[PDB]
């Protein structure tokens, strides 16, 4: 086998076939009819943020308070992970 | 200074479309007392009031992006504004699944290609409001309980 005029060959019917499908697709006036689930992250895990404030008048509550969006975690956690090397 | 227009498609229940085609491409002032359009302060809600009859609008976030181009000679065309709203008249509920044209339908669930849209990120910028109001923070990661 070689890559010289077969590369440059299937390269270019596989342009012309795409070119092909995308045209016809897009012309179609036919009417239309009306993915992999990630896991909680690589860890399968959550975050989770107990805490303390204090009251009006006199009082110490303390609030605990989970994060179970993967998404909200990222973005929390490399704040800190900076802030911490912002020192 | 100048703001960029903006334009969005309305679209109507099919004998109060042909009403006000037709009283689009006939062009007098009377179908300025016709038409209104009372936007809610929801943002995403309102009434279009066609011969004073009111329907119900809900102004949706459509797939693709459109652009509106004018001409003056047909041959060259210049973008006058980037539409992506429609006002149907008869959030998840807010986001429009098919485009305008016949080829697009279901677009957002077939012809488009599940990188991601957005939400998460005002939700973390909650959370980091919230967490300075800690002196001490428990976290766990955590099993099937």
């Amino acid at each position: 086998r070689f890559s010289v005029a077969e590369h440059q060959e299937r390269y270019k019917e596989e342009c012309q076939r795409i070119f092909d499908l995308q045209n016809k697709v897009l012309s179609s006036t036919e009417v239309l009819s009306t993915v992999t689930s990630l896991n909680s992250s690589a860890t399968g895990r959550c975050l989770k943020i107990y805490r303390t404030f204090r009251d009006e008048e006199g009082k110490e509550y303390v609030r605990c308070e989970t994060v179970r969006k993967p998404a909200v975690i990222d973005a929390y956690v490399r704040i800190r992970t900076t802030k911490d090397e912002e020192f | 200074p100048h703001e960029l227009e903006s334009q969005f498609i309305l679209r109507l229940p099919p004998e109060y479309a042909s009403t006000v085609r037709r009283a689009v491409q006939s062009g007098h002032v009377n179908l300025k007392d016709r038409l209104t359009i009372e936007l809610h302060p929801d943002g995403r809600h309102g009434i279009v009031r066609v011969d004073r009859v009111p329907l119900a609008s809900k102004l949706v976030d459509l797939p693709c992006v459109m652009e509106s181009l004018k001409t003056i000679d047909k041959k060259t065309f210049y973008k006058t504004a980037d539409i992506c709203q429609m006002l149907v008249s008869t959030e998840k509920k807010f986001i429009w699944n098919h485009g305008i044209t016949l080829p697009l339908k279901n677009v957002r669930k077939r012809r488009f290609r599940k990188t991601a849209k957005k939400d998460v990120e005002k939700e973390v910028k909650r959370l980091l409001s919230t967490d300075a109001e800690a002196v001490s923070t428990r976290w766990e990661i955590i099993a099937e309980d």
